[PDB]
């Protein structure tokens, strides 16, 4: 069912990314965005030409594969998603601004920011079970210190998707599968043209 | 039920830093000027960034002797410098005639001064985790800073003994948001996430996991 | 005018008292609404987050199911260390002294939705020594869990002030059709209770 | 008399208290009513003073105006330097560390009554740069004020927060009968809104 | 809103004067006597002269040290000579034992002494710009004179210390009147507006006015 | 329109001073005055009769001049305007009381009290724009600490009239424009004849 | 990427076996 962070609704169409190939092997990846929306639609046009803007989100997982798939998927969003530069500093800025494709985990375990793995779960989250279901939704109101901010300066918040049980399929069954998400803006606002 | 709270659990006085005048030796400043910052000590940082948002109002209280723990009756100036304001060169400094900074004279033979400082900050609240770019910058937001305190002896010239502060902060009308998980990884550098190639493990290792 | 001085006269006691403002007349930036405050400590407990129940990275939170026998064991003390020392509710019974009440555990099956089979799944008492045999696990308190039926079961573990054992025994076999992956796994999420309560005040040894 | 010292004790803080009279029963000087009163520095802010936009004397306080080119162009930020300097609002905003709110500016055309034109003025937002033609002017906020209709006009730049661009523009040409003066002037005027606001404190780097 | 005010706006204690009263080198007078001036110091004269009239009530704090800054106990006299009374001559000349010449007996071990001066101009209100001849004399008006404080330490015959003293006023109560601009140019001579030939402009320069 | 000075009416004949030349170099003139009408008329010996007096001032400045000419005068009333003497001291006595025949501006730019001229707009003021209007009206009250003074020794206030924008016209026009002052006394008082 | 800024469905298989696209007024061209 829905999932709705923190009990608010972000009161003051619909967008498809790319999909990913989720094989046995790979280690997840993060969206982190108001960011992914800045350079594609119109969203993207307003995001660069207004100087504020206040606007909530809501983000749909979805995940296509059979009955004789297996797997699991942790899916979160956390707030002020921060990225560490592991030593042998300071993370670059493919990885601190990953765009509309986004990026793939270097460390799953730690999510890239130190903090375990396992304590995740704090944040809005939902599971995608193979068996159990295909998708997972989250609403994210607006989360800010201030009522307004820049749009290409600073994110608010990341998406987060790790295949916390890795994927397992017999001989013959499609080797990756698809995962795709949607975000639809709700209730954005924009000022300084 | 009343013990184990947000309002609680951030509550008592806890040392911030230790400083020193040193005019004695071949350091014969008399002065020191001291950053106000919360996260000196990494046992106190992992407190606090249990949280992302705090607000909150600061008390320091100054406890200051000599080497040897005498303390003699000798005027010191606990002068504060907010956020903007320009920081003593020297002793002499016309600095610390400020109006707008304000100072406390207390002898080392009284109780120990101490004074409030409000929520400093432009924004609604303290953010210990920024994202994004202010203007190395990654993740620096210049709200927090809450300012400085400069600590002199007054003095004509050249007083021959050293000083020794200690400064306890107490966090007071406490309030946080969104919750965060407690790091698992050692700290490396003061500022940044950073953390070592390393990755130790949360739990402890055994020999198998029947038992 | 007539006051005098008791023994408790002119000390720091590093506890609480007031202080006059640095700044008078400055006006602070007033609230918003921000999402998400929370109040307490033990809001935080009531979370279910995974436990480390293996001793290899990402692959510690898992436990493997493979086609009588104990399939894994772990102690239900959230303080101590071992699996409990990854939770949430772990690391908060870190800062403090002492905590009593009621625990709560939770397994997911991620194994195929093709894949039949049946576990059992025993708690015992802070006093006794584990159960050696599925048999003499079955007299106590357990629950017989069926793969295919339900994804998802809640063991609630009963008082304990601030050690019991659960054991997960394979009971039949892990059953599969032709053309469908052999090794499954689960994962176990540990929270504290409604009741669960937290005492005295102490420093993390995990910094 | 049960009294006790806390570690606030006997300090000078700067800051305010309550102290003895040093001369009894003087009794000073009686009240009278004196005019021209002020109770607050943000209504010496409101009223308009001239700003200097030309970098020479009085003379740098007027912009020429001669026989689609850029007449002048000044930043909005009173604090800093430059224009602004010299008003009475950014005299005051140096005492402050911090303020917000919105601002005003007018203008008035000096020239002879004979004297027609037209001129454009625009404004910019703080993170965009100043056009680089009157058409990129255009499109944003600007007015197009006609000298022989009207001699004065009024610019109010919307909030700002602790910066924006005023670009004057020649549209058409300034059109003269015979036998009148061929260059004209303009004083601007800046002053705060009713919204403006002052925090913190600070002491000023002008003397 | 009530942070700029006339009455929030000159609020904190300031620094008014340093005196000294210096009797252990060839200086052996033991006393000093400093008249009350507000505007003894550039940036609170500027101040002061965004109004034409003020009313207001002074605080004055003695903060007392030898020069190496120890506060042993030992016995000073600040007394107040106000306007039109004889000032004194030496440490033991008779104008000390005056009875209307309000006295304060404070050890250099205690806290800094405090009193308050009440408004004490015949006038309404103090005018800090006069135009006219009041009988080299024009703009200055004698009704503004606070009056002195002498200090001295109370002894027999020459302590060889010298005690510098530094001293706080605080306004209270203050009342302003008819506005007025704030000076451009450098101040030069104490009493007077006169300034230098040499005109400083008010805006800084840039290369053209198109920016 | 009729400017009141600090929103006080002056309460408890037309004196016409000679005419000023306003030519294109002029630096401006200050008449500084109870002063000005201390030496003329009837209201002249009773300033010199009586030891005290009390009055308010309307004072109206008028410039004749054609459409062909062009410029502007800011024109104000300073309470307790003091002279100061730029370095290389004091002023002399023709300075600080110039009569009623004024004084021209040595630094117009400073107006001789080392204030900016610049911040002068937040005394009472007019602006006469040549081509807007040729007059400009000032009702000033009675500002003192005293209730009463002296005429000869103080002076209440100054009026300075400073020619911010320099006067242009072509060949053939007029080359000065006259500049005329009145001053009619409101409210006057006397006492220790 | 370009062909989604516009008008678009989104047809998922295993949900759904059949689909509608309802083109809209034309006068005597698009393309699918």
């Amino acid at each position: 069912n829905i999932v709705l962070s923190y009990g608010e609704w972000p009161e003051y169409r619909f967008y498809t990314l790319s999909t990913k190939s989720w094989k046995t092997e790979s280690t997840g990846w993060y969206w982190k965005f108001p960011d992914v929306l800045n350079d594609t639609g119109v969203f993207g046009q307003n995001a660069q030409f207004h100087y504020l803007y206040r606007s909530g989100f809501c983000m749909h997982v979805q995940c296509n594969a059979s009955k004789f798939h297996q797997g699991a998927l942790l899916v979160a969003a956390i707030p002020e998603f921060v990225i560490a530069a592991s030593s042998p500093l300071y993370p670059d800025f493919a990885h601190t601004n990953p765009g509309k494709d986004g990026q793939e985990f270097r460390d799953p375990y730690v999510l890239d920011a130190g903090i375990p793995l396992s304590q995740a779960l704090v944040f809005p989250h939902q599971w995608i079970n193979l068996r159990t279901n295909n998708c997972a939704t989250i609403i994210m109101p607006y989360v800010n210190a201030l009522p307004f901010d820049s749009a290409l300066n600073h994110s608010n918040f990341g998406l987060v998707v790790i295949p916390i049980s890795p994927l397992k399929y017999c001989n013959g069954a499609t080797t990756e599968v698809p995962v795709t998400l949607t975000i639809a803006p709700l209730n954005s606002e924009f000022s300084g043209l | 039920v009343n013990e184990a709270s947000v309002e609680h659990f951030y509550s008592r006085a806890g040392l911030v830093g230790v400083v020193e005048v040193k005019d004695s030796g071949t350091s014969l400043d008399g002065y020191t000027v001291w950053p106000i910052d919360v996260m000196g000590f990494v046992q106190q940082r992992r407190k606090l960034e249990l949280s992302t948002y705090m607000r909150f109002d600061a008390e320091f209280t100054f406890v200051s002797n000599l080497s040897n723990s005498t303390t003699p009756g000798m005027l010191l100036q606990y002068m504060y410098v907010p956020p903007g304001a320009p920081k003593p060169d020297g002793r002499k400094s016309y600095q610390w005639q400020t109006a707008t900074n304000p100072s406390v004279f207390a002898k080392l033979s009284d109780p120990p001064p101490q004074v409030s400082v409000p929520f400093m900050s432009p924004a609604t609240a303290y953010q210990w985790f920024y994202d994004g770019y202010p203007t190395l910058q990654y993740g620096q937001c210049p709200n927090n800073m809450m300012g400085h305190f400069a600590i002199r002896t007054v003095s004509e010239s050249t007083t021959g003994k050293n000083v020794h502060v200690r400064v306890y902060m107490r966090i007071k009308h406490v309030r946080a948001w969104v919750p965060r998980p407690l790091r698992s990884q050692a700290y490396m550098v003061k500022n940044y996430p950073t953390y070592s190639q390393t990755i130790t493990n949360t739990a402890t290792d055994r020999a198998s996991i029947t038992t | 005018p007539t006051e005098l001085k008791p023994g408790t006269n002119q000390f720091l006691t590093t506890d609480d008292g007031t202080s006059p403002p640095i700044l008078p007349g400055f006006e602070p930036t007033p609230l918003i609404h921000i999402p998400g405050e929370f109040t307490s400590l033990l809001d935080l407990c009531q979370i279910e987050t995974i436990l480390e129940v293996n001793n290899i990275g990402v692959s510690r939170l898992l436990i493997p199911v493979r086609a009588d026998q104990l399939c894994a064991s772990f102690q239900v003390d959230p303080g101590r260390n071992g699996p409990w020392q990854s939770t949430m509710v772990g690391q908060i019974c870190r800062y403090y002294t002492q905590w009593s009440g009621s625990l709560k555990v939770t397994f997911m099956f991620t194994g195929s939705f093709m894949a039949t089979g049946k576990m059992l799944i025993a708690y015992t008492p802070p006093g006794s020594a584990q159960p050696a045999t599925r048999e003499a696990a079955m007299l106590g308190t357990h629950i017989v869990w069926d793969f295919g039926l339900q994804s998802s079961v809640t063991l609630v573990i009963p008082w304990i002030s601030n050690t019991g054992i659960v054991t997960i025994w394979y009971q039949t076999n892990f059953v599969v059709p032709p053309d469908t992956p052999t090794e499954a796994n689960i994962i176990a999420l540990g929270a504290a209770q409604k009741n669960f309560t937290l005492k005295l005040c102490k420093d993390t040894d995990e910094i």
